[PDB]
Protein backbone atom coordinates (compact mmCIF):
# COMPACT_ATOMS: atom_id res chain seq x y z
CA UNK A 1 0.00 0.00 0.00
CA UNK A 2 2.82 2.42 0.82
CA UNK A 3 4.55 1.31 -2.39
CA UNK A 4 1.48 2.17 -4.46
CA UNK A 5 1.20 5.46 -2.57
CA UNK A 6 4.83 6.23 -3.44
CA UNK A 7 4.28 5.30 -7.10
CA UNK A 8 1.26 7.54 -7.51
CA UNK A 9 2.66 10.39 -5.43
CA UNK A 10 6.29 10.81 -6.49
CA UNK A 11 6.60 8.81 -9.70
CA UNK A 12 3.31 8.88 -11.60
CA UNK A 13 2.99 12.49 -12.76
CA UNK A 14 6.50 13.09 -14.28
CA UNK A 15 6.29 10.02 -16.51
CA UNK A 16 2.64 10.85 -17.12
CA UNK A 17 3.79 14.16 -18.59
CA UNK A 18 6.53 12.59 -20.72
CA UNK A 19 6.36 12.08 -24.48
CA UNK A 20 4.25 9.34 -26.02
CA UNK A 21 2.60 8.23 -22.76
CA UNK A 22 -1.08 8.07 -23.66
CA UNK A 23 -2.46 6.25 -20.61
CA UNK A 24 -1.23 4.92 -17.30
CA UNK A 25 -2.87 2.17 -15.24
CA UNK A 26 -1.64 1.65 -11.69
CA UNK A 27 -1.96 -1.34 -9.36
CA UNK A 28 -2.94 -0.08 -5.94
CA UNK A 29 -4.18 3.41 -5.10
CA UNK A 30 -2.88 6.33 -3.05
CA UNK A 31 -3.36 7.06 0.60
CA UNK A 32 -6.73 8.20 1.86
CA UNK A 33 -8.00 9.03 5.32
CA UNK A 34 -10.22 6.00 5.75
CA UNK A 35 -12.84 6.41 8.46
CA UNK A 36 -14.41 3.12 9.54
CA UNK A 37 -17.71 3.66 11.33
CA UNK A 38 -19.03 1.24 13.93
CA UNK A 39 -22.83 0.80 13.93
CA UNK A 40 -23.16 0.02 17.64
CA UNK A 41 -21.57 3.28 18.78
CA UNK A 42 -23.70 5.12 16.22
CA UNK A 43 -26.74 3.49 17.81
CA UNK A 44 -25.54 4.41 21.30
CA UNK A 45 -24.84 8.08 20.59
CA UNK A 46 -28.07 8.47 18.52
CA UNK A 47 -26.18 9.16 15.30
CA UNK A 48 -26.27 8.35 11.59
CA UNK A 49 -23.49 8.27 9.01
CA UNK A 50 -25.16 11.24 7.33
CA UNK B 1 -15.13 32.14 20.98
CA UNK B 2 -12.20 33.22 18.80
CA UNK B 3 -8.72 34.67 19.21
CA UNK B 4 -5.82 35.43 16.90
CA UNK B 5 -2.05 35.52 16.73
CA UNK B 6 0.57 36.56 14.22
CA UNK B 7 2.43 34.03 12.09
CA UNK B 8 4.96 34.28 9.28
CA UNK B 9 3.79 33.12 5.86
CA UNK B 10 4.60 33.66 2.20
CA UNK B 11 2.53 35.83 -0.15
CA UNK B 12 3.39 34.14 -3.47
CA UNK B 13 3.70 30.38 -3.79
CA UNK B 14 4.84 28.67 -6.96
CA UNK B 15 5.26 25.18 -8.36
CA UNK B 16 7.29 23.76 -11.24
CA UNK B 17 6.42 20.43 -12.91
CA UNK B 18 3.88 19.61 -10.21
CA UNK B 19 6.19 19.94 -7.19
CA UNK B 20 6.88 22.99 -5.00
CA UNK B 21 9.70 25.18 -6.25
CA UNK B 22 11.31 28.60 -5.96
CA UNK B 23 12.68 30.79 -8.73
CA UNK B 24 16.20 32.24 -8.87
CA UNK B 25 17.25 34.46 -11.75
CA UNK B 26 20.37 36.43 -12.50
CA UNK B 27 22.99 37.51 -15.00
CA UNK B 28 26.58 36.50 -15.74
CA UNK B 29 29.47 38.70 -14.66
CA UNK B 30 30.20 41.57 -17.09
CA UNK B 31 32.54 40.35 -19.79
CA UNK B 32 31.70 36.67 -19.27
CA UNK B 33 29.67 34.12 -21.21
CA UNK B 34 26.50 32.23 -20.38
CA UNK B 35 28.03 28.75 -20.47
CA UNK B 36 30.67 29.40 -17.83
CA UNK B 37 28.04 31.23 -15.75
CA UNK B 38 25.73 28.21 -15.85
CA UNK B 39 28.71 25.95 -15.11
CA UNK B 40 29.48 28.13 -12.08
CA UNK B 41 25.86 27.78 -10.97
CA UNK B 42 26.00 23.99 -11.52
CA UNK B 43 28.28 23.27 -8.57
CA UNK B 44 26.42 25.41 -6.00
CA UNK B 45 23.64 22.80 -5.89
CA UNK B 46 26.23 20.54 -4.30
CA UNK B 47 25.82 22.75 -1.20
CA UNK B 48 22.15 22.28 -0.35
CA UNK B 49 20.26 19.75 1.83
CA UNK B 50 18.98 16.33 0.86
Amino acid sequence: EDLSNYIVSNIQDPLSRTKGVGDFQVFGSQYSMRIWLDPAKLNSYQLTPG
Amino acid sequence: FATGKWEYGSPKLERYNGVPAMEILGEPAPGLSSGDAMAAVEEIVKQLPK
